[PDB]
RNA sequence: GCCCGAGUGGUGGCCACUAUUAUUGGGCCUAAAGCGGCCGUAGCCGGGCCCGUAAGUCCCUGGCGAAAUCCCACGGCUCAACCGU
RNA sequence: ACCCGGGUAGUCCUGGCUGUAAAGGAUGCGGGCUAGGUGUCGGGCGAGCUUCGAGCUCGCCCGGUGCCGUAGGGAAGCCGUUAAG
C-alpha cells in the first residue's frame, strides 16, 4: 500500500486544528515517533495524534469491537436503555489501546469507544531474548507479569515460539491486537465479566514496561 | 515471639523498598541476614550496608538502589536437590534470567545461578529478584 | 543559593512572612525555623531567600507566557492581578474554573506552562488538574500545608496582605531579573502598594 | 519491644547503658567491688536492689562490665560473686520472688473468699511459677523429683 | 491414541483454518489434519522440554530429535531447537505422500493423486503403496515412479495426457 | 444448512474444568465460616555469638528397585498399529 | 395486644447448680515492617505562667483510648501505625 498510508494522516493534517500543545507539534511533524511521545509522559488529548502516526499501510490499526452491553436506568414512567462498548484499538507491531464507551444508541458507542481507546494507548514491550536465546524477534513478553481487575488475576507467561497465545478468546483478541505471538495465560476468578478480564489483559501488557529489570541495568 | 529474624529482615527490606525511602533499619541482626545480605551485594541488588554492633543488638543500615523488586525467606525452608532446582527455579523466580534463588549450601552459601555453576546444593533459606 | 543580605532579611521580617499559624506535620518539618511558646510556628527566613531565587530560574526558564497565578483568597486574588499585569499571563477565577487545562471546548481554555497556587488547601483544584496534564508546580506553603504532588516549594506566608503583597512584588522583579529587564539587585520600578490590598467598599 | 501477657499494654521501654566497656572516671578494684556486694547481701537486700543501690550510690550501672576481665571464663556479676563465697539462695531469686508472694495471696482468698479477681490471679502467677520450675528442672537449680503444688509453695517459704 | 480435538470443537477460529486447509490439501476427513498436528505437538513438546532442562544430561536427546527432523526434512541446515517450534500444521502438510506426489509432475493435481496410489499407480522405492499418508524422507524423494503401471508402460496412455496439460508442482 | 464420518448418539461411573479441597494454589467485618475469653499439656514453630559430632541435608562412588507398558533413536512387517535392537 | 388499674414467680442477700447470647469491633493470638493529621486519658521531659499545687499552657517522647486520611487492600460499604496493608 506504500504512500497512501501518510495521505491518511496528510488528509487528516488538511483540517485537523490543534487544541493541545501535544497535537500541535505532531501536526507540524515534530518528534514524529509516537515512542517519543511515551517516555515523556506528554498527555494524549487529542484523538488524532495517533492518526497521525498509523497510516492505511505498514502498521494496520486493527480496530475492534469486543463486546456489546445493554443496560438500563429506569426513570419517571420510563426505562431508559443505553449501551456499553468495549473496542481495541491495536498494531500487531506493540501499540495497544483498550476502550470501552457507553451511549444511547448504538452506533455512537461504538464510535465513542474507537475515540476513548486512542488516548489509552500503550507501549507493550516484548521479549528480545525470547524464552532461551534472543534468535530473532520478540515472541513473547520479556517477563512473566500479572494483572488485577476486580476478581481477575491473568498471569502472562513467555513462552516457545510458536505455541502461541494460549489464553481466553476475549484476551486473545487484545493480545493479538497487541502483538505478543507467543503466550501462557493463567487465569484466575471470575472472567464472565468481560470488561474486567479485557482491563486485566490491558492492565497486564501496561505493565509490562513498569517492570523494572537487570539487562536495562 | 519473633522467629524467622531473616525473614522479618528481608521483609522490611522489600516493604521498606516499596515505599522508596533512602536507606533502612533492621534492628535484630545476625549472620544469616548479614550473610545474606552480603551474598545479595555480591550479586550488587543492595548498595552499602553498615551494621554497628550494639551491646543489645546488631543493627544494619543498608542503602537502596532501586533495584530490589522482591526477595523473600522461604516458610518451611524445603531441602531441594540439585535436579529438583529447575522446578523450583520456574516457580518462585520471575524468570531464567535474575537466579537468585538464595539457598544454603556444603561449599558455604550462595544465589541460584552461583549454586548451579559449582553442582551442589540443599535447604531452600531465601529469595531475591 | 545566595548569602542572605539586605534587601533580602529586612523584606521577609519586616513583612510577616516569618509569622505561621497552627498545626505542624511530618514533611514541612524541615522549613519551620522555630516553636513560639503557643502553637505559633515561626518560618526559617534563610530558606526563603534561598526558595525564592531558584524560583526566579525556573520560571524565567519557561519564557513564553502561560504562567498561570490563581487563588481562591479574598486577599490574594489582588496582589496576584498585579503581579499578572508584570509578567505577562495569569488565569483570574475565584475558582479554577475546572477545564481550564483538561478541557478544550470551554471558552476559557489557556494551556498553561508553570502554575502558582498560593494555598495547597484552597486550591486544591488547580493541583487536581496539575497532575493530569503533566505541568510542574511552584508554590507559597504554610506550616498547615502538605507538600505532596507540590514538587518546587517556596516557603511563605500566605494568610496576610503584607506578606500577600511582598512575595508576587519580589517574585515579579526576581523573573524579570533573569529574563533580563529590571533586576533583583535593583529597587523595583512598581510600587509595593498596589500588590497590597484594602477594603474601602464591599 | 512489649509483650502484653495478661494485658493489651504495650511494656515499658526501658534501655540500657550501650557502654561494652566501663566507665574509668568511676575507678573501682575487683576487691572493692567484691565487698560492696557481700555488705548489701548481709543487710538482707537481694541482687536486684543491690544492683540497684550499687547504681544509684557506688556509680555502676552493671557489674559484668566493669569486672570482667578478671577470670574471662564469663561475666563476673552480683550473685556469680555471692555463689563463690556461699552467700547464694539455691533457689533462684527470680524463683524464690515469685513463690514469696503467691503464698501471701492464698491468706487473703482463706478469709475473703468471694474474689474473683483475686481468685484469678493465683492462677496468673502459679502459671508463671510453672514454667519457671520447669525449665530450671533442665538447667539445675531445682531437683527433677520436685513438683509443684501449695502445700510444697508452703514449705518452701516456712 | 493418534488424535486431539481441541477443549471445544465448533469453535469458529479453530474449525474456519481446518476447511481452508481441508481444500487446500486434499484430504477425505478431518483425523488426517488432526494426525498432523498431534504430531507436530508431540515434536515441539519434548524439543522445548529438552533445551529447557540442564545442559549436562545427555546432549544425544537433542541430536536424536534433530537427526529425525533433518531426515524427514522439515529441518533443512538451521541449529535451534527454537526453529522446530517454528514449524506449522501446513509444513508437516507439505511433507505428505499425496503433496509430493503432485509436486514433482507425477500427477495433474492433488485430487487425482488420491486416485493413483491406491490403485497403486505410483511406485516408490520398490513398493508400491495403498496410504497417502506416507511420510517421505527428504532421501526418499529421489524414488518415486512407474514400472509395471498403467500411467507408464506405453506413449499412448491419456494418463501421460492428463499430467502434461497443467504441469505445475509445489506446495498444496 | 452445520458437524463428524463407519461411525454417531443415550443412560450410567471416573477425571478434568473445580485454586468447589487450596502442597503447587482458597477463605473466614458485612457473602459460608473466629471458639464468648483465658491457661497451659501433647505437637509444630524459635534472637546472637563460638566449638564438637555429621543424625536430617547436599555431593561422589558402590549394591539394587524383573520383563512388559511409556518416551527417544535405528531396524522389521507395503504402511502404521505391533514387534526386534 | 399495643394504652390504663391490680398481681405471683423473679428482680435483693447467702450457698449451690445451670453455661446460653447480635457473649460485636459480627474482626483468634504473637512478632517485624509500611505518609500523616488531629482530639483525648495517664506517665516522663525542656519552658513560660503560678494561687508556689504540674494549678494554666507550648512541644518531643512512652503507654492507652477516638475520629480523619497517603501508599496499599477491598466487590463495594469501608479499612488504612488500635490493618481488613
Amino acid at each position: 500500500m506504500s504512500q497512501e498510508w501518510k495521505e491518511y494522516a496528510k488528509r487528516v493534517l488538511d483540517e485537523w486544528e490543534p487544541k493541545t500543545k501535544l497535537g500541535m507539534m505532531v501536526k507540524e511533524g515534530q518528534i514524529t515517533d509516537i515512542h517519543e511521545i511515551f517516555r515523556r509522559g506528554y498527555q494524549i488529548k487529542e484523538p488524532e495524534i495517533i492518526d497521525v502516526l498509523l497510516p492505511e499501510v505498514n502498521a494496520r490499526e486493527n480496530q475492534e469491537v469486543l463486546d456489546i452491553a445493554l443496560t438500563v436506568r429506569m426513570t419517571d414512567s420510563g426505562r431508559r436503555v443505553r449501551f456499553r462498548v468495549l473496542a481495541a484499538v491495536g498494531n500487531r507491531d506493540g501499540y495497544v489501546g483498550l476502550g470501552i464507551g457507553h451511549g444511547k444508541e448504538v452506533g455512537i458507542a461504538i464510535r465513542k469507544a474507537i475515540n476513548y481507546a486512542k488516548l489509552n494507548i500503550i507501549e507493550i514491550k516484548r521479549g528480545c531474548g525470547s524464552w532461551e536465546c534472543r534468535c530473532r524477534r520478540p515472541h513473547s513478553v520479556p517477563f512473566a507479569v500479572e494483572g488485577k481487575e476486580g476478581s481477575v488475576r491473568v498471569r502472562l507467561i513467555p513462552g516457545p515460539r510458536g505455541l502461541g497465545l494460549v489464553i481466553g478468546d476475549v484476551g486473545k483478541k487484545i493480545l493479538r491486537l497487541a502483538g505478543v505471538q507467543d503466550v501462557w495465560s493463567q487465569t484466575f476468578g471470575e472472567t464472565r465479566t468481560t470488561v474486567n478480564f479485557a482491563k486485566a489483559v490491558f492492565n497486564a501488557l501496561y505493565n509490562t514496561n513498569r517492570v523494572a529489570i537487570s539487562p536495562e541495568m | 515471639t519473633l522467629l524467622d529474624p531473616l525473614a522479618n529482615a528481608l521483609s522490611h527490606i522489600t516493604n521498606s523498598e516499596r515505599v522508596g525511602k533512602r536507606e533502612v533499619y533492621i534492628k535484630p541482626a545476625s549472620k544469616l541476614i548479614g550473610e545474606v545480605l552480603r551474598v545479595m551485594q555480591k550479586y550488587g541488588y543492595i548498595g552499602e550496608f553498615e551494621f554497628i554492633d550494639d551491646g543489645r543488638a546488631g543493627v544494619y543500615r543498608v542503602q537502596l538502589l532501586g533495584r530490589i523488586n522482591k526477595a523473600g525467606a522461604i516458610k518451611p525452608r524445603f531441602p531441594v536437590k540439585v535436579s529438583e532446582f529447575e522446578k523450583w527455579e520456574k516457580r518462585f523466580l520471575p524468570a531464567f534470567e535474575f537466579g537468585i534463588l538464595i539457598v544454603s549450601t556444603s561449599q558455604g552459601v550462595m544465589s541460584h545461578k552461583e549454586a548451579i555453576e559449582k553442582g551442589i546444593g540443599g535447604r531452600l533459606i531465601a529469595y531475591v529478584y | 543559593m545566595a548569602d542572605e543580605y539586605l534587601v533580602p532579611l529586612d523584606q521577609y521580617l519586616a513583612a510577616g512572612v516569618h509569622i505561621g499559624t497552627q498545626q505542624k506535620t511530618k514533611d514541612m518539618k524541615k522549613f519551620i525555623y522555630r516553636v513560639r511558646q503557643d502553637g505559633l510556628y515561626v518560618l526559617d527566613v534563610r530558606k526563603t531567600d534561598e526558595r525564592l531565587k531558584v524560583a526566579g530560574k525556573f520560571l524565567a526558564k519557561f519564557e513564553p507566557q502561560s504562567i498561570l497565578a490563581v487563588s481562591v483568597r479574598l486577599y490574594g486574588q489582588k496582589p496576584v492581578k498585579k503581579f499578572g499585569e508584570v509578567t505577562g499571563a495569569r488565569a483570574i477565577p475565584g475558582r479554577f474554573l475546572p477545564g481550564t487545562m483538561t478541557n478544550p471546548a470551554v471558552k476559557n481554555f489557556f494551556e498553561p506552562d508553570v502554575l502558582i497556587v498560593t494555598d495547597p488547601r484552597a486550591d486544591h483544584q488547580a493541583m487536581r488538574e496539575a497532575v493530569e496534564i503533566g505541568i510542574p508546580i511552584v508554590a507559597l506553603v504554610d506550616t498547615e500545608n502538605l507538600l505532596s504532588y507540590v514538587d518546587l516549594a517556596i516557603p511563605t506566608n500566605n494568610k496576610g496582605r503584607k506578606a500577600l503583597a511582598l512575595i508576587y512584588w519580589i517574585l515579579a522583579r526576581e523573573i524579570l531579573y533573569n529574563r533580563g529587564e529590571i533586576q533583583s539587585r535593583e529597587d523595583f520600578k512598581i510600587p509595593v502598594e498596589e500588590f497590597e490590598m484594602k477594603i474601602v467598599r464591599r | 519491644m512489649a509483650r502484653m501477657h495478661a494485658r493489651k499494654r504495650g511494656k515499658s521501654g526501658s534501655k540500657r547503658p550501650p557502654r561494652t566497656a566501663p566507665p574509668i572516671w568511676v575507678e573501682y578494684t575487683v576487691e572493692e567491688i567484691e565487698n560492696l556486694v557481700v555488705k548489701l547481701r548481709k543487710e538482707g537486700y537481694s541482687t536486684a536492689m543491690i544492683g540497684t543501690i550499687l547504681r544509684d550510690q557506688y556509680g555502676i550501672p552493671s557489674v559484668k562490665l566493669f569486672k570482667d576481665p578478671d577470670n574471662p571464663n564469663r561475666n563476673l556479676t552480683i550473685t556469680r560473686i555471692l555463689e563463690k563465697h556461699g552467700l547464694a539462695p539455691e533457689i533462684p531469686e527470680d524463683l524464690m520472688f515469685l513463690i514469696r508472694r503467691a503464698v501471701n495471696l492464698r491468706k487473703h482468698l482463706e478469709q475473703h473468699p468471694k474474689d474473683l479477681h483475686s481468685m484469678r490471679g493465683l492462677q496468673l502467677i502459679e502459671s508463671k511459677i510453672r514454667r519457671l520450675v520447669k525449665y530450671y528442672k533442665r538447667k539445675g537449680k531445682l531437683p527433677k523429683n520436685w513438683r509443684y503444688d501449695p502445700e510444697t509453695a508452703k514449705l518452701l517459704v516456712r | 491414541k493418534k488424535y486431539e480435538t481441541p477443549p471445544h470443537p465448533w469453535i469458529k477460529e479453530r474449525l474456519d483454518r481446518e476447511r481452508v486447509l481441508m481444500d487446500k490439501y486434499e484430504l477425505k476427513n478431518k483425523k488426517e489434519l488432526w494426525k498432523h498436528e498431534t504430531q507436530l505437538k508431540n515434536f515441539r513438546r519434548r524439543a522445548r522440554r529438552l533445551l529447557a532442562a540442564r545442559g549436562k544430561q545427555a546432549e544425544i536427546e537433542r541430536e536424536q530429535l534433530l537427526a529425525r527432523l533433518k531426515r524427514l526434512g522439515l529441518l533443512p541446515e538451521d541449529a535451534v531447537l527454537d526453529d522446530v517450534l517454528s514449524l506449522t500444521i501446513e509444513d508437516i502438510l507439505e511433507r505428505r505422500l499425496q503433496t509430493i506426489v503432485y509436486k514433482k509432475g507425477l500427477a495433474r493435481t492433488m485430487r487425482q493423486a488420491r486416485q493413483l496410489i491406491v490403485h497403486g499407480h505410483i511406485e516408490v522405492n520398490g513398493q508400491i503403496i495403498r496410504s497417502p499418508s506416507y511420510l517421505v524422507l527428504k532421501e526418499e524423494e529421489d524414488t518415486i515412479t512407474y514400472a509395471r503401471t498403467s500411467p507408464f508402460a506405453n506413449p499412448q496412455h491419456p494418463e501421460r495426457m492428463m499430467i502434461e496439460k497443467a504441469k505445475q508442482g509445489g506446495e498444496a
